């Protein structure tokens, strides 16, 4: 019957991670409101796997049952559910030694072409040695769609692994590295051993 | 007519007080009940036998000797001064709020000189003062003022222009917080009552029913005459906040006033059924108004007639969005004397009434009739999201889309016409629009009872206008180039964080105050009644006037709470100018809390006052006279916010940064980095940026002084918080 | 019948929509779960039979370390705004809170004792018109992140089948999320089905007033003997519906007025899983089956 693929591991940063939105901060990270602990936003590491995903099909069938779909006379049921990516315990503990700050403020400016000044800007980014537990669930509407499906969740994380996360980062920020835990299927006779992604 | 005699009779007798106290023409040394007929009769309008006997015969004294007809409403005017008001020539009006919580923060001696502000210092009102409102007073009865059943509106007005500063009563041995307009509209709103529930007995005979063995005087003060009625509009909050859609900031203030108007229109509906004019309304504020009926059986079956037709109503266009209701008790004479010490208790009542009609709002057929829908919405407005009225083009509800109209309107006109074609719909088959002068004058022409209310005027000639005191302020309508953009233009900075910011206000144990605020001795239902017009007057009226120059649109003012969206630094400062002016109205004895937020533009409305909602509620908790500024973590008294975060704290770092060359904003953010963690080591590295921040010497040893000690470093963050804000490019 | 409470444990912020997506509600009605226990069983191809006939679920309720809130009695109090305000009264005090023995300091402790979450709003974007020359959409979600010991409970009365039938949805519906950004994050949890002890003395005894406990509604029947001397609370329930096989456009739900927990009759009535919907492909099923919690006022 009905079957949820529970895929749950790492969200290990790369390059200073900055999704944008405790007091006032230059472009401030988004944060989780009560542990004041810096996330990454479910809809933004779905946004950028559809995005990226879009772009290697090419709305696609293929896209829009994987992230959901509400156009008239085809509603689709987003099979990815994918949570937000909380900060692990394991950083914050690795992170408490060293006493280095979750997050830093990178500093940069803008050269004008008119008059050749400098503009400085912050942007705050989640410091490179950070790891966020990433929890998504696959929804096995099909279970003949599910091979095909996996498939394209390993080439949009793929993609997203050499590309960046939510930011500037095609000035380098935002680069991820996803790492597997575990992939079970929580709910459901179906198995998946023989699934994999990365 | 003699129901309209007596009320142009209880409102003008003790004018002779005022010309008494002048002096000026013709003083024969009678008693100030002498020297109002003699004054009165100078107008042959208003030397109608009803109106001159009760001006000169609402005493004891005077009744004694009267020789009058034995059923003039002369003996109802003397029992509506007995209940009303249960030598110093030149007095001042005291402060209500000279009395108010005496028993907690003692005895004020705060008096109004000749909106206006009590100053405590010791003054007296010029004789000559008094000579000329006694002058203003004729030019304003001899011409612009007549007698007529639909006049009488006019007049009450009129008496509240000019009387609502002169001290009603000026016995030095009791204290005179009760107004002259204060004790002659509770005399007339009680001597309405007592003529209509004497008629309802079909006593022919008024002088041994009321006056005459003197036993009897005291009987009918025992008589159950009265009714106290409290009708509260329920809804109000989700109905006006409430709202999505890039109109909305523009349409929030109109629906708001729309709420306004609404009840005002309720209670000039229930006073129209009743024969009644404004006097009896004691107070209209929140979606709230008390008014004094009589016991009347006739008056009953109005109220429940009333009150079932606009359960109809709001049913009918809003459903359960909106609601009315009305709760009523009835009380004696001596429950508004507070004689027996009753007083608090019938007011007690009356609202434990009106919360057993607010949970059981709905009947059988109402809730089926709810749950019987034929057809499912499929389309909805964008502001008002319901589906069940019909929506037109440009996804918009009818009440919605009438909403939007009244927009635009609001701000240019300030004439608001219930008439039977209009924008918005009203109850009684009835609608209202915002018209300017000549096109209120034309709809009233067109078709009769068509009321027209008039927005803070100044009185005016002869018109069937009625004076609502409504705060209107909106910096955005003096330039026209803002006018376009309401509240959106308020983001528009130069310099500093776009953001706006959102105050809610609300005076704290308001309710505490009216029924334990007010001694034993002192309660009454006139000094209640004068409680209730200053509060009301300061909201709506001098909220305008506190306001000025800021970039601020008051969305609401209303008796106890407010509602301001502006510039975020404009809505803070003003905040602690309206808490120190509102220091000086109640002269102490009141503190209010006040939530203020900072929300960008396109925030969402319901978000902006629901998330204020929050913050005024963590004000609220404690000893209540505290502000919450921005996050929750910022709840600092008033006298903390106004002195020690922004003026001992803020104002030291951006003249100190100012005088560099450039405005921080990097240091800042570093303090701000160092100060919000608990380390050890963070304060030393505070105290090298402070010492490389390259500032003045004492003032790194002032800000590493305030890091030190909690509550004072969480003033230290809020200082350099309100110093990044206000240096944003 | 058995009464099992059901403990939810959020790992992630939940959205609780009341009519936008910007709203931030920290609970879901009776009606809401039920038709997400619904959407899971037809999902699971599971029967509907037990939950439309037999299951008697309450509102999702609060709960913290060492307490769980029950909704605010709509009782008569024989500092009146502390009671006003407070939403939420611990079992504990529950009893007490009826008889009266609540002073307005203490109904005021126990609502800042509630340490239930903190709720936000978080803006994100569409980039969707970005790409076809157009702009990025700014749109806020309103979610609700509770505290580490915090979340929500509900109790659920059934059969043998018909619990052992919602054990299996509730374990399904941990990873399908309850909320309304499911698919975006915003509603995972995991739930513990446990027989209840203290509320099953609560529910044991017997007053002369009987407490809602779920967003209920009696039929043209009940509803003539129930309402008399009721103090309620008429809350309308709306929304679209969440169905691929509903119609080819997401429409709106037949608006249904359903009495808030915690509303007080002094006449038990039994409700009825109401049908709003509207010449759809499917009957949408809107819970209001009664929940009672008698009580002596
Ligand atoms: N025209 C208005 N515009 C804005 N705010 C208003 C207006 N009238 C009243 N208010 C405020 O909103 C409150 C009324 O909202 P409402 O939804 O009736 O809540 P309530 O006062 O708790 N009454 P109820 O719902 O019956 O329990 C008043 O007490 C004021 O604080
Ligand atoms: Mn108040
Ligand atoms: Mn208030």
């Amino acid at each position: 019957m009905y079957s949820k693929i529970r895929i749950v591991g790492k969200i290990d940063v790369l390059t200073g991670l900055h999704i944008g939105g405790i007091g006032a901060i230059a472009s401030p990270v988004v944060r989780d409101p009560y542990s004041r602990l810096p996330i990454i936003p479910g809809s933004s590491i779905k946004g950028k796997m559809r995005s990226l995903l879009a772009k290697h099909i090419g709305d696609a069938p293929e896209i829009l049952r994987l992230f959901g779909s509400s156009q008239k006379g085809a509603i689709q049921s987003s099979r990815l559910q994918i949570s937000d990516a909380f900060f692990s315990k394991a950083s914050q503990e690795e992170f408490d030694k060293k006493d280095l700050a979750y997050t830093e403020t990178k500093f940069e400016n803008t050269i004008s072409r008119l008059t050749a000044v400098a503009n400085p800007r912050q942007i705050e980014r989640v410091t490179r040695g950070a790891s966020f537990d990433f929890h998504i669930i696959y929804n096995v509407e099909n279970i003949n769609e599910v091979m095909a499906d996996f498939e394209n969740i390993k080439t949009a994380i793929h993609l997203l692994e050499n590309d960046y996360l939510g930011g500037g980062g095609t000035r380098g920020n935002g680069r991820i590295r996803f790492v597997i835990d575990s992939i079970d299927t929580v709910v459901g006779d179906f198995d998946s051993s023989n699934l994999s992604i990365k | 007519n003699k129901k309209l005699e007596l009320m142009y009779g209880s409102l003008l007798h003790d004018i002779g007080k005022i010309v008494y106290r002048s002096n000026s023409v013709d003083f024969a040394k009678g008693t100030h009940s002498k020297i109002g007929s003699q004054f009165l009769n100078k107008f042959k309008p208003f030397q109608l036998s009803g109106i001159v006997d009760s001006v000169s015969y609402h005493h004891y004294k005077e009744l004694a000797s009267s020789s009058l007809l034995d059923d003039s409403v002369a003996y109802i005017t003397y029992i509506a001064d007995n209940i009303a008001s249960g030598f110093d020539k030149r007095a001042p009006l005291a402060s209500i709020f000279n009395v108010v919580n005496s028993e907690t923060k003692g005895l004020a001696n705060y008096t109004y000189s000749f909106y206006r502000y009590p100053t405590d210092a010791k003054k007296e009102y010029t004789s000559s003062q008094y000579a000329a409102l006694v002058n203003k007073m004729t030019d304003d009865l001899s011409n612009k003022l007549k007698v007529g059943p639909d006049s009488f509106s006019s007049l009450l007005q009129w008496t509240e222009s000019l009387w609502s500063y002169i001290p009603s009563s000026t016995d030095t041995n009791q204290v005179m917080d009760v107004s002259l307009y204060d004790h002659s509209k509770i005399t007339c709103a009680i001597a309405s009552c007592i003529y209509d529930y004497l008629t309802e007995m079909n006593c022919v005979n008024y002088r041994k029913e009321l006056f005459s063995p003197y036993e009897k005087t005291k009987q009918f003060y025992q008589e159950d005459v009265f009714l106290l009625v409290s009708l509260d509009m329920s809804g109000i909050q989700d109905f006006i906040y409430n709202i999505s859609g890039s109109k909305a900031l523009k349409s929030l203030r109109s629906r708001s006033f729309y709420l306004e108007t609404m009840l005002e229109s309720l209670v000039d509906d229930l006073l129209s059924d009743l024969e009644l004019s404004r006097a009896n309304l004691l107070y209209t504020g929140g979606g709230h108004a008390y008014l004094l009926l009589p016991n009347t059986e006739r008056a009953r079956d109005v109220l429940a007639s009333f009150e079932g037709e606009m359960k109809e109503w709001f049913i009918k266009i809003f459903k359960t969005d909106l609601s009315v209701a009305i709760a009523y008790k009835a009380c004696t004479g001596e429950d508004l004397m507070n004689s027996n010490g009753t007083y608090s208790d019938l007011w007690q009542t009356v609202s434990r009434k009106l919360s057993d009609k607010k949970a059981h709002k709905y009947s059988l057929n109402e809730i089926k009739l709810f749950n019987s829908t034929i057809h499912a919405g499929t389309q909805e407005c964008k502001e008002c999201l319901r589906s069940d009225i019909d929506i037109s083009e440009d996804s918009l509800c009818k009440i919605c889309e009438g909403i939007i109209a009244i927009s635009n309107d609001l701000r240019d006109y300030s004439f608001f016409v219930v008439s039977p074609e209009g924008k918005v719909p009203l109850p009684r088959n009835r609608y209202l629009s915002v018209e300017n002068q000549d096109g209120a004058e034309r709809k009233i022409k067109m078709n009769k009872e068509t009321r027209i209310y008039s927005k803070n005027q100044p009185f005016v000639g002869k018109q069937l206008v009625t004076n609502l005191w409504m705060c209107d302020y909106d910096f955005s309508t003096l330039n026209p180039e803002t006018k376009k953009q309401g509240i959106a233009s308020y983001v528009n900075r130069e310099v500093g964080i776009p953001r706006l910011g959102v105050l809610r206000a609300d005076i704290d144990n308001l309710g505490t105050t009216f029924i334990k605020g007010i001694p034993e001795q002192y309660r009454s239902i006139s000094r209640t009644a004068t409680l209730s017009r200053q509060l009301s007057m300061f909201f709506k009226f001098e909220l305008s006037n506190i306001l000025k120059g800021a970039r601020i649109s008051v969305i609401y003012s209303g008796g106890d709470d407010l509602f301001l969206i502006g510039a975020w630094d404009d809505v803070i400062s003003k905040a602690l100018v309206l808490r120190k002016a509102f220091t000086r109205f109640s002269a102490g004895k009141l503190t209010f809390s006040a939530g203020i937020g900072m929300y960008p533009v396109k925030y969402p409305i319901s978000k902006m006052a629901s998330e204020t909602g929050v913050l005024e509620d963590l004000a609220k908790r404690g000893e209540k006279n505290q502000v919450a500024l921005w996050n929750d973590s910022k709840v600092f008294g008033w006298s903390q916010l106004e002195e020690q975060i922004l003026k001992e704290k803020m104002i030291p770092l951006q003249e100190a940064l100012t005088n560099s060359q450039e405005h921080g904003k990097s240091f800042l953010y570093k303090m701000l980095e160092l100060l919000r963690n608990e380390d050890q080591i963070n304060i030393a590295r505070l105290a090298y940026l402070l010492a490389r921040s390259s500032l003045s010497e004492e003032l790194t040893q002032s800000i590493f002084a305030w890091s030190q000690n909690k509550q004072q470093k969480v003033e230290l963050i809020t200082a350099i918080e309100y110093l990044v804000y206000q240096i944003r490019e | 019948l058995v009464v099992k409470l059901v403990k939810l444990t959020f790992k992630s912020p939940v959205h609780f929509g009341m009519k936008r997506l910007s709203d931030s509600n920290h609970t879901i009605a009776a009606d809401t779960l039920f038709s997400a226990l619904i959407i899971e069983a037809l999902q699971q191809q599971l029967e509907l039979s037990h939950l439309l006939n037999n299951l008697v679920i309450t509102d999702l309720f609060p709960y913290n370390k060492t307490s769980y809130f029950l909704p605010k009695p709509l009782i008569r109090i024989e500092g009146y705004k502390a009671f006003k305000k407070l939403t939420y009264i611990p079992v504990e005090n529950y009893s007490e809170y009826l008889r009266g023995e609540i002073d307005s300091l203490e109904a005021s402790k126990i609502a800042e004792s509630l340490n239930l979450g903190k709720a936000s709003l978080s803006t994100k974007v569409s980039l969707q018109a970005v790409d076809h020359n157009g702009e990025s959409e700014p749109y806020s979600v309103g979610n609700f992140t509770f505290y580490p010991e915090s979340g929500l409970y509900f109790l659920a009365k059934g059969n043998a089948d018909t619990i052992g039938q919602l054990e299996i949805l509730m374990h399904a519906l941990q990873y399908s999320g309850i909320g309304g950004k499911r698919s975006a994050g915003y509603g995972q949890f995991r739930c513990t089905i446990e027989d209840s002890g203290k509320f099953d003395s609560l529910l044991s005894q017997t007053g002369n007033i009987a407490i809602l406990l779920s967003s209920a509604m009696a039929s043209d029947e009940e509803l003539v003997d129930c309402l008399e001397d009721a103090r309620y609370l008429l809350k309308k329930r709306t929304g679209f519906v969440q169905s691929k096989t509903y119609a080819d456009q997401l429409v709106k739900k037949k608006d249904f007025y359903a009495f808030s927990a915690g509303s007080t009759f002094y006449q038990k009535f039994n409700g009825k899983i109401f049908d709003v919907s509207d010449n759809g492909r499917h009957s949408v099923y809107r819970y209001a089956k009664a929940f009672w919690l008698e009580g002596k006022i």
